[PDB]
């Protein structure tokens, strides 16, 4: 599974 | 323009207002797909909450 993107 | 995406990969929330989610399931955009979260909504367990874009595919 991917890393997330930039948090909020 | 899509508004149902299905998960490719299991999600553990990392803050309150992210949407936890299990590969298959589908998830319904509440308002817009602009920028990386997308406030969702899910159709298999009914919770609402941020999901982020590279985990979801549309509902194809």
């Amino acid at each position: 599974a991917p890393p997330i993107p930039p948090p909020r | 323009s899509h508004m149902t995406f299905v998960a490719l990969y299991d999600y553990e929330s990392r803050t309150e207002t992210d949407l936890s989610f299990k590969k298959g399931e589908r998830l319904q955009i509440v308002n817009n797909t602009e920028g990386d979260w997308w406030l969702a909504h899910s159709l298999t367990t009914g919770q609402t909450g941020y999901i982020p874009s590279n985990y979801v595919a549309p509902s194809d």
